[PDB]
């Protein structure tokens, strides 16, 4: 069974710093890429950042470039997002999701198609 | 057999002298075919590190 256990709930002041953490259960967490994408009310869903299965970051986002940072733990299964120096103009929910393709599926590396 | 019987006259007979065997001429070299690979080729072709 596929399981997501998102942890780090708690309420935090702007100014500070942010660590949620990704937990997956019922598949196996190196041959899928890992992506955060956030939704606000009122506002559909919106890309904010991504890991490939190889564990590389992909870049960071246009608004909040230089603050936010991601990172794999393929030895635990788990995922680190960090969240330097926060505002509240960065408030929203944060989302992590999971890749479908399967590993070698030929012409570049299958890391796209967030499913769960 | 002059050198075997250590003498310079022969008797009528005969006379076990030498081994006759043949030699290896090539070298024969065989295992079952290779059928899988290193994961070398998808990280040296990854889109990125």
């Amino acid at each position: 069974q596929v399981q997501l256990l998102e942890s780090g709930g708690g309420l935090v002041q702007p100014g500070r710093s942010l660590r949620l953490s990704c937990a997956a259960s019922g598949f196996t967490f190196d041959d899928y890429a890992m992506h955060w994408v956030r939704q606000a009310p009122g506002k559909g869903l919106e890309w904010v950042s991504g890991v490939s299965w190889n564990s590389g970051t992909i870049g960071y986002a246009d608004s909040v470039k230089g603050r936010f940072t991601i990172s794999r733990d393929n030895a635990k299964n788990s995922l680190y997002l960090h969240m330097r120096s926060l505002r509240a103009e960065d408030t929203a929910l944060y989302y992590c999701a999971k890749a479908v393709e399967m590993v070698r599926g030929l012409g570049a590396d299958p890391e796209y198609g967030m499913d769960v | 057999t002059k050198c075997t019987l250590k003498s310079f006259t022969v008797e009528k007979g005969i006379y076990q002298t030498s081994n006759f065997r043949v030699q290896p001429t090539e070298s024969i070299v065989r295992f079952p075919n290779i059928t899988n690979l290193c994961p070398f080729g998808e990280v040296f072709n990854a889109t990125r590190f």
